[PDB]
């Protein structure tokens, strides 16, 4: 069905179309070519030849999202109808093309991957990610012509969405002095108010961990709004995770609410998942007391 | 019409091993619609492709594959350019120079049509002519592109490229119908380490020069991490090991071999574990042994756990109480095919950016394997902090910090063992939220383990330790490992009468409290 | 299968092609051949300028040289011999002519001693006996640079030299006086210089 | 042959690198082993490098050695320095192409090579000034045409500052350290330096 | 053998006489290779050459059997002033790693 070929190929340009075209055909002639290891032969097969669509599909986000998302509680579902709820904003209004919005929570709250899942669930044809991942050494004029490129690449849609991770380190903050780089934050501020060419839309999204720095900056009146992450807060959550995960058998299990159900906590599931790890790895029989031990040792300080 | 593939060509006399995906890939791609027959292409109406790239670390095989494709096929001889042979000081010389080399294809295109023969242009180290855009450079890169691929439709090249930096490369000469057919050509494994030690090793085998106690398998397998250059490399040597005994019954055995196991690049250091562990290792108390049992841990961990590929965890000491050399010795006990130390005194008059590089470096390069462990240490010597002020290198704490928590590419794991003195700094620094753990090395702390580690080292005799205990032990003490051997040697210099005097002086002199 | 690169003496071509070829008609375009040290050359003429008809008549050349669709060679006639670029065959002579080639060139971008202290390291060896100084074989001294702003001073030390040692009288060369309006012949002055050195040496020996 | 003082260091190369050309033809061609294809040399100005380079050259009847100073081989204007290091190579070539495996083996002795040769600059926009003449250099060296009938000397100052693919199996894979002398290699160097005046007899007794 | 690393510092007050001291004892000390690295041929200089120069004396020092060096005034290599104070890293950075690293093996 060509229809389906069509809506599957979204921002495909016509050399890209033409090359779809000539892999498949490469693809569904080579089945016939039997023996080029030996000696090159041809069948009396290649009468019968045909283009099928499992060759189309041959032809034809897990480096971020490395663990997934568990629905351990109800916040998971309030963020993920504010983020539906902005989304559709986005998409139906005409007075209003850009709009902002800021992800605030404690450390190691798992909010880059959060940010990710929406952008994903929008739907839109273009996302694009950026990341200190690829500006390593760079110096401060360098990092300016990379945002300018990302931002001005996404002016050529109908439909954009952005995504900036790890603002902290993007302007290589130090609470010492304190002492950062202030082209970065100047280009960034002069950045976020500047609306496309008529008719077209763009969203941002950002992630930080220190909401109190950014405060001190006079940054956070450039935002639309704010979504807060809460931490992991109770023994019967902490069950609810630990029996979604699938780890600790009901024995084990008993003993641990004997104990933390008598409790509050304060943890990022990051941590939670390296703590598993490392208490997996001793012998069968001393497991559930090194991760009580564990536990008891991470500390709260809410 | 003719043929394009010689009668006589088999797979098997190519002589390349190891690459069997990569060639089926290769040839599924770029040759499987110019030996189909033509009346059905006639009736598909499509182009053939036009250019394939090849790209990968040193010593994997991609000239050697160049020329192989070259010789496979029943075109004429290629035109060959060698690196940057073509450019030149006058204007317009060098784009005269790119437009000679398609002339006699535009001549049989127009001559003959669609009965014309095959040809094939190589380009060597093609990097240096083709950089992104933004004059002299720009002009030679926007000739080769019009000339490729112009107002004027042709039907009968295709054009193979060879780089070690691919990502310096123009975008514009990279997209489909154009150079689209991309491979890589990695470090092989051991089922291709024993295929190309077949390939490198069967006409002695024919004449029954090789010993029947050689065990091609036991060679498989002691030689990880190698590449195809150290395995012919290895053979060689061999081949020259054995002809030197006789300076016509010659024969090769295991003996030349071990005898002759080259440094790989990609491998493990020696000289590096004999210059960092210089007085090896003396059990004197419990904490070493903790210590140890620790890093096993750590170890176990990393090498069987699918859901945590990068771990993390600095260790700290009080000066002298010696962090490096525990840090190697675990290094060592990992037991993993890379290994390597990034240390400062390597970097002496460097700037910011030099250190940066040479730490992406080691980094990246690391990346390539499927274990590897890293050692960082002295990382307060690495910012280049003193207390006043204080004053740092703020460039170099961000490069770190991002570093910290990078993933390797999928299903690669590393280790990370870092190395400190002052903890307290490093605490104010933000630093210690991106390590996973934390272990303490302890100083020596009683007189018993003083006693323990004096007759382990065994310099002074029984009466003097007896004379040593009397005063040591009547209180605690304070002392690490370097200094007391640094005391140690100061004290063996004077005459025998005064010794036990002097030593006890000098512990005197040196407490200080915890 | 002939080519060589070594140059060679061209005006004696030209006067050659002005005596094999006197009275021909020549025209723009025409391809012949010519031989001279028994190798054989191809070519092609591309330019034709008259002489200005005063020249005829006996007068100075206003330099109006008509350029003509046909000439004739006459025992005055002049002929140029420009090269194909791709080529080795070096050439000279003086008049066989060489426009000068105004063509750009792109860049590449981017980027003492006390004059006694001198007889010691220059003098002390050629003042001995031959007997022992070839007994160890040491090494001379042959060339000294002087340096420094103009003035007479630098030629009065010279004449000092000349003086001081039992030397020949000098011979003094001022300038690129060996460059001759005879290329080739600016060589032969040199050749010239050191005919009466090897002689000498040729002669006396030691 | 007048150097003395480093006969470990030349018994170890005789022993790596040139056992195959004194070995008979055909046993070697039995084997099927390729020849060593250059060696580096590093150390103290002034400890008789030069002299060594020569001696090897003129043990296997080679012919008349290439020298040439690092410095000079770089140009002031464009494109020249890889025009002159390929010149180099056109003797061998030709006689190559002439006499199949027959023609005669070839000379190259670099100097103070570490000052053409360095790491090429991996980031982008921060690249090296003279990246083109070591990517000339590592295409002649070993590229699709194979030459058979030459080997390349290298002398150096800084290892640690010359390119890594300089240094791969397939180039240079040999490497040796010329370090100052001891008091027998005094003894030896007096000997052969004093020996003419010892043959004519000026050497005193009281010396 | 187990230590062949070993450091030490003179100190007093102004126009005591450490150099001539300093100097003494390297007379006395009779090994074969004696290096003297001060500031007073360095007049000039800026920092990296500074650091250049030290480098390049100490790669010197590696090659020879048995070595020692005298550094004479710290206090100017530094250039350190009172106000501030302000000083140039770069140099403390080459002496403090350099106060550590061994030679090679028995030397
Ligand atoms: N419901 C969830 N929400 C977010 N992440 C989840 C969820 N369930 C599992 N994860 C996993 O948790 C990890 C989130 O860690 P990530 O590296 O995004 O953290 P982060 O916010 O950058 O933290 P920090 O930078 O403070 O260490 C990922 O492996 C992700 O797949
Ligand atoms: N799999 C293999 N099979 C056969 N020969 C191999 C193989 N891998 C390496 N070689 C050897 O590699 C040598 C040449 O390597 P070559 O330089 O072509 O590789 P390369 O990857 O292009 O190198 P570089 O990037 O260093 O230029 C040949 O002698 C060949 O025998
Ligand atoms: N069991 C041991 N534990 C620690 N060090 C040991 C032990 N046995 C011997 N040593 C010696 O301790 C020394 C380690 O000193 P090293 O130079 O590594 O110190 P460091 O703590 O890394 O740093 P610094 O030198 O700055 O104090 C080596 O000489 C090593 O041989
Ligand atoms: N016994 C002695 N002790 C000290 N100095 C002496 C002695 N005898 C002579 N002198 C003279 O004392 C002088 C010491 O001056 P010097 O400049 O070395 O001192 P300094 O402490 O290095 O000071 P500065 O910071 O000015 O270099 C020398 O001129 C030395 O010859
Ligand atoms: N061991 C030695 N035997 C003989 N001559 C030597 C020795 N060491 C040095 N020389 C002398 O070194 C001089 C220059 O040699 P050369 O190799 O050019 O030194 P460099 O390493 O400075 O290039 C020669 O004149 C030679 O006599």
């Amino acid at each position: 069905d060509i229809k389906e070929l069509a809506v599957e190929t979204k921002n495909f340009s016509g050399a890209e179309l033409e090359g779809l075209v000539r892999a498949a055909q490469s693809t569904a002639m080579n089945r016939h070519i039997k023996a080029s290891t030996k000696v090159e032969v041809d069948m009396e097969k290649a009468e019968s030849l045909q283009v099928t669509r499992g060759d189309f599909l041959a032809s034809l986000y897990a480096s971020y999202i490395m663990n997934g998302i568990i629905k351990w509680g109800d916040p998971v579902t309030r963020v993920l109808d504010d983020g539906e709820l902005l989304v559709q904003q986005t998409k139906n209004s005409d007075r209003t093309p850009l709009v902002s919005v800021l992800l605030e929570g404690p450390p190691h709250s798992g909010k880059t991957a959060l940010a990710a899942k929406i952008a994903e669930e929008s739907n839109f044809p273009f996302i694009k990610i950026c990341s200190p991942d690829k500006m390593i050494g760079f110096s401060e004029t360098a990092k300016c012509q990379a945002m300018k490129k990302i931002f001005d690449d996404a002016y050529k849609s109908q439909l954009s969405c952005v995504v900036v991770d790890d603002i902290e380190r993007l302007l290589d903050y130090v609470p010492i002095g304190p002492r950062f780089s202030n082209l970065v934050l100047q280009a960034l501020l002069v950045l976020l108010k500047k609306a496309p060419p008529q008719g077209r839309k763009l969203l941002i999204i950002g992630t930080t961990s220190r909401k109190d720095v950014l405060q001190e900056m006079e940054m956070l009146n450039a935002f639309s709004t704010t979504i807060h992450v809460p931490n992991i807060a109770t023994g019967e959550q902490l069950l609810e995770a630990l029996e979604l995960l699938g780890n600790f058998k009901d024995k084990e299990r008993t003993t641990i609410a004997q104990q933390v159900k008598g409790k509050k906590v304060w943890i990022g599931i990051k941590k939670l998942l390296m703590l598993i790890e490392m208490s997996l790895q001793m012998d069968p029989e001393y497991r559930v007391r090194k991760f009580l031990a564990l536990l008891r040792e991470e500390g709260a300080s809410p | 019409r003719q043929s394009i593939i010689n009668p006589d060509w088999n797979f098997e006399k190519m002589g390349i091993g190891g690459l069997d995906k990569e060639f089926s890939d290769i040839f599924r791609r770029a040759f499987a619609s110019r030996v189909f027959p033509p009346e059905i292409v006639e009736q598909m109406g499509c182009k053939h492709v036009k250019g394939i790239l090849l790209y990968g670390p040193p010593g994997c095989g991609k000239t050697l594959l160049a020329r192989q494709i070259g010789k496979m096929l029943n075109a004429r001889e290629p035109k060959v350019v060698n690196g940057p042979e073509i450019l030149n000081k006058y204007v317009g010389e060098s784009e005269a120079n790119i437009r000679k080399l398609f002339a006699d294809a535009e001549e049989e295109q127009r001559r003959l049509g669609a009965n014309s023969g095959l040809h094939i242009i190589i380009f060597d180290e093609i990097d240096a002519i083709c950089k992104q855009r933004g004059g002299v450079h720009d002009t030679v890169v926007n000739q080769l592109l019009s000339k490729i691929d112009g107002v004027e439709q042709l039907n009968n090249i295709l054009v193979i490229g060879m780089t070690n930096r691919p990502d310096l490369i123009d975008e514009a000469l990279l997209r489909p119908g154009r150079l689209e057919v991309k491979m890589e050509i990695g470090l092989p494994d051991e089922k291709g380490r024993l295929q190309i030690l077949h390939i490198h090793t069967a006409r002695m085998r024919g004449h029954q020069l090789l010993s029947a106690d050689v065990d091609i398998k036991e060679l498989a397998v002691e030689t990880k991490n190698f590449s195809g250059a150290e395995l012919e490399g290895l053979v060689r040597a061999a081949q020259s090991t054995a002809m030197n005994r006789h300076i016509e019954s010659l024969q090769v055995t295991r003996g030349d071999f071990l005898a002759s196991l080259i440094k790989p690049a990609f491998g493990t250091n020696q000289e590096d574990y004999a210059s960092y562990i210089m007085n090896g290792i003396i059990k004197w108390g419990d904490p070493v042994t903790r210590v140890l049992d620790d890093g096993e841990l750590l170890v176990q961990q990393t090498k069987n756990s699918d859901r945590t590929p990068l771990v993390s965890v600095l260790l700290e000491g009080p000066p002298h109480s010696g962090k490096t050399a525990l840090a190697a010795k675990i290094a060592e006990e990992s037991n993993f095919p890379f290994i390597k130390i990034c240390s400062p005194d390597k970097m002496i008059g460097f700037s910011e950016t030099a250190k940066c590089q040479a730490m992406k470096k080691i980094f990246d390069d690391a990346y390539k394997s499927q274990l590897s462990c890293v050692v960082v240490d002295d990382i307060e010597r690495l910012l280049d902090y003193v207390p006043i002020g204080p004053r740092f290198s703020n460039l170099v704490l961000q490069a770190l910090l991002v570093l910290l928590k990078k993933a390797p590419p999928q299903g690669r794991k590393l280790l990370i063992i870092g190395t400190t003195s002052r903890k307290d700094v490093l605490q104010e620094m933000e630093m210690l939220n991106a390590f996973s753990t934390t272990i303490h090395v302890p100083n020596i702390a009683t007189g018993e383990q003083l006693l323990e580690a004096l007759e382990l080292l065994g310099n002074f005799k029984d009466k003097e330790r007896t004379t040593i205990a009397q005063q040591v032990k009547g209180k605690k003490v304070w002392i690490g490992i370097k200094k007391l051997l640094m005391l140690i040697e100061m004290s063996l210099q004077m005459d025998p009468e005064y010794r036990v005097r002097k030593f006890l002086a000098l512990l005197r002199e040196e407490g200080a409290s915890p | 299968k002939n080519i060589d690169s070594n140059p060679y003496d061209t005006d004696k071509m030209a006067a050659e092609f002005i005596q094999q070829f006197n009275n021909q008609a020549f025209s723009v375009g025409q391809q012949l051949v010519f031989s001279f040290n028994d190798k054989l050359f191809g070519l092609l003429v591309k330019d034709i300028e008259a002489m200005d008809p005063s020249i005829l008549k006996g007068e100075p050349a206003s330099g109006k040289r008509q350029k003509i669709e046909v000439g004739l060679v006459v025992g005055n006639s002049q002929v140029a011999f420009e090269k194909a670029e791709n080529s080795s065959l070096n050439l000279i002579g003086k008049a066989k002519t060489k426009e000068n080639r105004q063509s750009i060139i792109n860049p590449d971008w981017n980027f003492d001693k006390e004059f006694s202290d001198i007889f010691r390291r220059a003098f002390a060896s050629r003042v001995f006996p031959p007997e022992i100084v070839e007994q160890m074989g040491c090494k001379h001294v042959k060339g000294i640079l002087l340096y420094g702003p103009p003035g007479c001073g630098k030629t009065l030390l010279a004449r000092q030299i000349g003086k001081m040692l039992n030397a020949r009288e000098p011979k003094v060369v001022n300038g690129p006086e060996i460059l001759n309006k005879y290329v080739g012949e600016s060589e032969a002055n040199i050749r010239k210089l050191f005919a009466d050195a090897e002689e000498e040496q040729r002669r006396l020996g030691a | 042959m007048g150097i003395g003082g480093l006969d470990k260091e030349f018994s170890d190369i005789f022993r790596r690198a040139f056992a195959s050309r004194v070995f008979p033809p055909e046993i070697v061609e039995q084997m099927g082993c390729k020849h060593v294809k250059g060696i580096l040399l590093y150390g103290p100005p002034g400890c008789g490098k030069t002299l060594l380079a020569r001696q090897i050259g003129k043990m296997l009847n080679a012919r008349e050695p290439k020298v040439v100073n690092g410095p000079e081989i770089l140009n002031k204007y464009v494109g020249e320095s890889e025009a002159n290091i390929r010149k180099l190579f056109a003797d061998a070539e030709e006689e190559q192409r002439r006499l199949g495996a027959n023609s005669g083996l070839h000379i190259i002795i670099f100097d103070e090579i570490d000052a053409i040769c360095k790491q090429r600059g991996s980031m982008a926009g921060s690249t090296g000034v003279h990246d083109t003449v070591v990517n000339q250099l590592l295409s002649k060296i070993d590229g699709v045409e194979q030459l058979n009938n030459i080997l390349v000397i290298g002398m150096t100052n800084r290892p640690d500052l010359i390119d890594e693919a300089l240094l791969r199996p397939g180039r240079l894979e040999v490497k040796m350290e010329i370090g100052l002398p001891d008091e027998k290699g005094r003894l030896q160097i007096l000997h052969i330096h004093t020996a003419r005046m010892r043959g004519h007899q000026l050497l005193s007794a009281d010396v």
